[PDB]
């Protein structure tokens, strides 16, 4: 509750007391020591899930995938004490992280054996069996989507930064469609405010009736942002949320822009994306009445390195919405190419 | 925008031991959130198949479903006498949680023609200043039919209401009754009243008629 | 106890009135689940009304925005819907459903009627058997019951002694706010002369009981 | 608009035969079709009707378990297979088309009578 | 943006970037000082307003009144040096600060002459004249309410190099019923949130579902709390806001409680108030169906010093809702004494 | 609950050059937000006096008002020919922004009595199964009167509509017309129809009647 | 450039439909000042509908909450009101107004009619003069017009040749959804037998014009 | 409820008089009251009616500008002032109380009346 700050526009500095919110995206976080319940209980859950037709998992957040990847080996070594022949196999992740109709259960009992799950001093190995328990990757054929799980972990405590940086988790006991609360924080000071979490950071400004300023996106979640953690909820309709409600956008008057509607066909397959309201390099976003209609977002960069400069639209208000990705510039649905074809270009695979 | 959940066919005919196929379709990819419910006349729905491939605990193993994207399906291996009901599909992906257009399965039954009648308005109804007409079709199959009212060979429209019976339990046939109501000042202008019938099992239409005040 | 949902609070309300529906729950807490309200009109399909998440958020069906409101009482584990400005087209049976991986639990329902009509015994006009309906030794006759309110009406012939070849058609609702009905029966032609056929009508919500014996139209020309 | 029936001839009792109905003007892919027969000294009577693919076909009470209909949307033609024929069935046969939907069921056009006889 | 944030919860030192609440209420004058626009144009405004019969502005907030009783002297001097005949006066404010109908004008131009700010300006004294432009004060009989003023000042910037704030201000040209947005801040981080103003500090928490935790009130405004600075403004109706909407309460689920409704007849005249959900000393609040209905707020101390030790109510989530005042402890409207008549106890002033 | 207004008097009589007292009460203290509007039939309301003692720019200086607490008042110094209209008040403190009921300012004259008639339903209309029966009162003053319908000395109820003109521009009286509609089936059930009148200008009721079938 | 609020978007709409109202403005900016919409029902007082503050907030009347939404196009200083699920009782004249001190500016208004009817020529019945409406040498003769739509007709006598003594009662709405009015004129008795009198009814939208001749009765034997 | 009237007499042309009406068993503050007269052999005719506070009273054409009526709730009495009389005013005068709502114009109770005469 106690601390300090230092302003930038004015140089006044002061310590005091209050409530403090921090940015935790640009550095991709540090490396931490995750403690998912007792990894033995997680292993028992992975068994009882296979027994009932669950054959894989699709991560809800990159933290979940990294926890899986970092506990893969001990997961395989923890079941071999008893009569279980499963073999987890963790691959890379893809964007966006489509949902899963199943849910990992909650075991009432646990595999009786040693407690050696945490921090085994090296020398951990196991023998590969016939049947896998895949996690992400290209294992679609081995385990069809309808048999995959999604969104079954709930944070509990993430302190211990001075000496252990330990983040604790658990398997959630109830069905739900909304993101994790404990890692969300939002604040407002006069003419500015922000919504954010571990992977989401959203900024709003008081220009006139408030609007959307900027946002940085390293993953593409697909949960729903809780309403208790958003500003000025009522009076808004879901047809005008710039970040679709399906991609965990918040319902707010700060989450919008005059002239633009929900962006459901955007480049949600890129690895990293920055939402910025400004014209991309070489671009001249005109305003025309003869221009076309909404359509899938078209990258400004061709697979051959070619780019298209002139785009038009009717309903837009400058500056224009654009996504910045390591691949290149991706524009919004409203702004279509002014004369160039909408198909002889690197079109976003339909993200509807 | 909401998601549409068309169903087909509206109703189908199949006997015991047949294999039936129904299709529910949605307007955009809802992952694999699809539900199937079985509602019998005047009862609350209940859940058969969720996840588009999974089976609710307790359901008999003759039910199965499949499909991906915008096209799903349900099938029954060996239809039985007690499965005469309607089937609704649903998606619990995002609000609003829309339902389907319904489909009724005729578990039983070959072709028959209707018996046509007509009735004149009783006088003591004319003591109130209005008159009603009745035309009756009895014991025909299948359900499709048509009835029209003609007065002095003039075609009526938009002023008659019709009611239908449920498929007869013992014999599996329907009955239709159409009632036409007119004011006495309009009922006394005309001379001839008649009922017209049409069906797929008839080669030419059928007609019944009576003269006003005929005794 | 077993998992169930039990509604209550239906009845008859004039247009523009107000009413509040309660759906109790058992076996689980409304606060950690997703609950909805579902309604079906007489003779139509299912429709979804509203939902209240476990985090407190609520969403409503377009057609009932403003007029309706969903809430819960956490102490008594109850789910409420507030009905204000009732219309005529709001007639249906209302259910509450629970979502876990599909609406795997439902409630029986409760009926809500919105009518400004004034309660009333029926009018009975017999249908006279005639040579038009006589063919091959069999003939058809019936009765007509009209302009009553409210439901239900019960029709029987000859005090229930006749129980075959008789049909009672579904009740209809007229543009005047009152119900209508028809009944027909088939009988051999020779029985007309001795077997006295009558149609009994009962309408208990108006304390009315009527009876009518059916004959062919008499045409004795006593006009002059 | 004109229809044309084919397959007439003579056959001894116990035999089999096949006939065809061809139409013009309207496309058969969307519309159901029906046949009718008239025995000597009696009035026309319904025989059979075939709906679109998957919609099924319905047979009269007499011909149940003996006849069977088929259709070809691509070739714009409809066939009946008759088996276990007997002298009673002798009659002139016709082919007629229905309207857009079965809930309407109004016959639009009719074919030309073709002779079918069974004797020995 | 960078700050200390010594996280007292985990005893963890931190650093980074973000946004920080500050509880600038309790350390009121250790930080804040207020001065208006150039008092020459303010003098011109008060001159062009006296033509319409303005009695003189009653303050909405302690900042405005403490500016009133700071800038009087040079305002009087600037009035006199121009030949104008008017005497500005100031008194002691009384809670609550009622809603006056009129509004100050805005001069189109300044006086051509007058620079008495120079030299020994603040301390020039002159006799009292016939014309009184009374600010605040006990002049309620001398000038009826209808001719007063209310809410005629805006904040534009604050923070200066004098080691204390120098809040710039100026006269309003816009009609408005809304509280000031520049000096208000709120934020939520995990399971904690806070609604903060220069005289209001309101704390909310997530127990089961969000609710109200504590409030510290040094003043009782009567402006409307803006919505854009509010969390979860949806599905809530005015009958349950514990702090009445008319007395500058925020419309939120965080501003509610189970078993309580709006408190219209609370002790909104006291010098200093704090809302704490704990029982007043020597008392215990029962819940019974037989207790009485709502009524005026009743203090727990009799005029002779006696206190009552039994209270009841019907619909309250037990036990307390109490206001902490300089002279005693005030209970809530829904809680009323069980045996003593309401006649003997000190009763809340008429603030319906 | 919310804040309610209550105007009074609903209608007042006073000749030119007089002075009239008008009150606009509210349910709870609203400081001094009080407004006064003048609307003439067919035009948008306009504002005279706001802030409960302040005068809008351009308004003639004969209006004024005051009040304190929940009770307020307005007065016009000397009524001129231009003030024949109705007045509403309002609050602008906290939503909803309630308006006022209304008041009518009447010209002044002396008491007059009406002329009572009755008409038969033309036979030509009975060819369409309808019958309209009319009673009429002519050129009376003041506005307030009463009329009723009686057939065969039986009291009719709930099946007739009135229509009252405005004030006559020359003599300033009012005419009232009432219509009773019956179907041909009901029209011939009775024998005699009658109309009754009672008003301040009469010392006893006035009655009239016409029998069925008289041309 | 001056203050003048101007509405638009009125007409006739069937129940259940939808409509959008647009109150333009000039001389000042909407976003800097509050705004509202106000309505007056037929033959009734004023009532408030909504308000949209300068900062963005909005409030609605408790009766039209949900079905209605208020908004503004900040790029063209327009003030929109959108209505869905309309009813028959939603008929009124709607106004848009500002709020600074009091409602110091009002617009001009527009009419909203909700009825499921179609354009129906008026039915003309003559009121022949008789001894039943004659007094002191002067008699009253009129015409009756009934069961028409849309808004009332413009009655006249003798195609304008007669100018004095004409009356035309205000129109009324029946439970059938159609209008009614009565016309009457008084003339000396001597003119009955020497001057021809005609009443003209015109119903412009339906291109219907009727001339009815009013004459004294005749109980003479002319049945055949 | 019962009523009584007093204050009649004989006066010369241009004289003056004050008639009174009183009632027992009813509080008249809620109701209005009516004044009537009757010429020899003629039907009773209206004179004036006194309404509640604020609404004052209404006068017949013949009396307007000559007579006046006033009420006193505290004494359950109502008075009438007569000025500038002429021989034509000779008639019996009566007072009656209307219903609580002036619309009806119906009278609940009636007084006996008394003679008033003017002669030269
Ligand atoms: C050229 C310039 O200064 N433009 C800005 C505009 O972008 C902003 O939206 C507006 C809000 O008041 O302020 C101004
Ligand atoms: C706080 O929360 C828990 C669980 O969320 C709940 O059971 C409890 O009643 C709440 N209040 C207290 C005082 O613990």
């Amino acid at each position: 509750d106690v601390g300090c700050s230092v302003d930038f526009s004015k140089k006044e500095t002061r310590c005091g007391t209050g409530v403090f919110i921090y940015n935790d995206v640009e550095a991709w976080r540090d490396r931490y020591k995750y403690h998912p319940d007792s990894p033995r209980r997680l292993a028992a859950a992975v068994k009882q899930a296979w027994e009932e037709g669950i054959c894989g998992i699709s991560s809800v957040s990159r933290m979940e995938n990294i926890m899986w990847k970092s506990v893969e080996g001990e997961l395989n070594a923890i079941l071999e004490e008893n009569g279980v022949q499963l073999t987890v196999v963790v691959g890379s992740v893809k964007n966006p992280m489509w949902r899963g109709p199943q849910r990992l259960p909650v075991p009432v009992n646990e595999l009786p054996h040693g407690w050696k799950a945490w921090g085994k001093s090296y020398f951990v190995r196991a023998a590969k069996t016939n049947n896998s328990f895949v996690v992400d990757g290209d294992t679609l054929k081995e385990c069809p989507l309808e048999h995959r799980a999604w969104n079954s972990f709930l944070v509990e405590d993430h302190g211990f930064g001075v000496f252990h940086t330990s983040v604790w988790l658990k398997v959630r006991e109830d069905y739900s469609l909304e993101c994790d609360p404990a890692v969300i924080g939002t604040a407002v000071k006069g003419r500015e405010a922000a919504h954010s979490d571990l992977g989401y950071w959203i900024e709003s400004e008081k220009n006139d009736t408030w609007r959307l300023k900027r946002a940085h996106l390293i993953e593409m979640k697909t949960c729903e942002w809780p309403k208790s953690h958003t500003l000025w909820t009522d009076g808004v309709e879901e047809s005008d949320l710039i970040i679709p409600k399906s991609l965990a956008g918040p319902l707010s008057h700060h989450n919008t822009r005059e002239g633009y509607r929900t962006q459901v066909k955007g480049p949600w397959h890129s690895e990293e994306l920055e939402i910025r309201f400004e014209e991309c390099p070489g671009t001249k976003v005109y305003v025309e009445e003869t221009c076309g209609t909404r359509g899938p977002s078209l990258r400004s960069t061709t697979a051959s390195g070619r780019v298209i400069e002139e785009w038009c639209c009717r309903e837009c208000t400058m500056p224009p919405l654009s996504f910045r990705a390591k691949d290149g510039c991706w524009y919004g649905m409203e702004i279509r190419p002014r004369k160039e074809p909408e198909s002889n270009l690197v079109r976003s695979m339909v993200t509807a | 925008s909401d998601i549409q959940m068309t169903q087909s066919p509206l109703s189908l005919s199949a006997s015991v031991g047949d294999r039936v196929t129904i299709t529910c379709r949605t307007s955009q990819s809802i992952s694999s959130y699809l539900n199937w419910y079985q509602q019998k006349p005047g009862k609350a729905p209940k859940l058969l198949i969720y996840a588009a491939s999974s089976l609710q605990s307790g359901v008999p193993s003759r039910f199965s479903g499949s499909g991906s994207g915008t096209d799903f399906t349900l099938t029954i291996s060996s239809l039985q006498p007690e499965d005469f009901a309607t089937y609704y599909c649903q998606q619990t992906y995002s609000t609003p949680l829309t339902f389907g257009g319904g489909t009724k399965v005729e578990i039983k039954r070959t072709v028959a023609a209707p018996s046509v009648f007509i009735f004149p308005p009783s006088d003591e109804q004319l003591k109130s200043g209005t008159a009603s007409v009745v035309c009756l079709l009895n014991n025909f199959y299948p359900r499709e039919a048509k009835v029209q009212w003609k007065v002095d060979n003039a075609l009526q429209s938009g002023n008659s209401q019709e009611s239908v019976t449920e498929q007869d339990s013992k014999d599996s046939t329907y009955s239709l009754s159409s009632t036409l109501t007119l004011s006495k000042a309009d009922y006394e202008k005309h001379k001839v009243y008649a009922c017209e019938v049409t069906h797929q099992g008839l080669s030419s239409p059928v007609t019944k008629s009576f003269n006003r005040g005929e005794c | 106890s077993e998992v169930q949902l039990v509604e209550s609070g239906g009845g008859l309300i004039q247009p523009g009135g107000s009413l509040r529906l309660s759906c109790a729950a058992s076996g689980f807490t409304v606060s950690s689940n997703y609950m909805s309200w579902v309604r079906q009109a007489p003779g139509k399909g299912l429709e979804w009304v509203s939902v209240i998440y476990s985090g407190g958020s609520t969403y409503y069906a377009d057609s009932v925005k403003g007029r309706f409101t969903i809430s819960r009482d956490n102490s008594k584990n109850t789910l409420y819907l507030q009905m204000n400005s009732l219309r005529a087209e709001d007639t249906a049976v209302y259910y509450c459903a629970r979502d876990r991986r599909g609406f795997d639990y439902w409630g029986q329902g409760t009926m809500v009627t919105v009518s400004s009509a004034s309660t009333k015994g029926p009018s009975v006009f017999p249908l006279a058997p005639s040579s038009k309906s006589t063919s091959g030794g069999t003939a058809a006759l019936g009765c007509l019951v009209k302009d009553y309110f409210p439901e239900p009406v019960t029709v029987s012939w000859n005090s229930g002694a006749l129980t075959s070849g008789v049909h009672t058609f579904p009740a209809v609702l007229q543009s005047s706010g009152l119900y209508s009905l028809s009944s027909v029966v088939t009988v051999p032609s020779s029985s007309l002369g001795t077997q006295t056929y009558i149609c009994n009508v009962n309408h208990k919500p108006s304390n009315t009981k009527v009876d009518k014996k059916v004959e062919p139209k008499s045409c004795d020309k006593t006009h002059t | 608009v004109q229809l044309q029936e084919s397959g007439g001839g003579l056959v001894q009792p116990g035999g089999s035969l096949r006939l065809s109905c061809a139409a013009s003007g309207r496309t058969i892919s969307r519309y159901a079709m029906s046949w009718f027969r008239q025995a000597p000294g009696k009035e026309r009577e319904f025989v059979a009707v075939a709906r679109r693919s998957g919609d099924g076909a319905f047979y009269a009470d007499s011909v149940q378990g003996r006849f069977t209909v088929s259709r070809d949307d691509a070739k714009n033609t409809v066939y009946l297979q008759m088996n276990s024929l007997k002298p009673e069935d002798t009659a002139v046969y016709y082919c007629a088309i229905d309207s857009d939907t079965f809930y309407s069921g109004s016959y639009d056009y009719w074919g030309q009578g073709t002779q079918v006889t069974v004797s020995s």
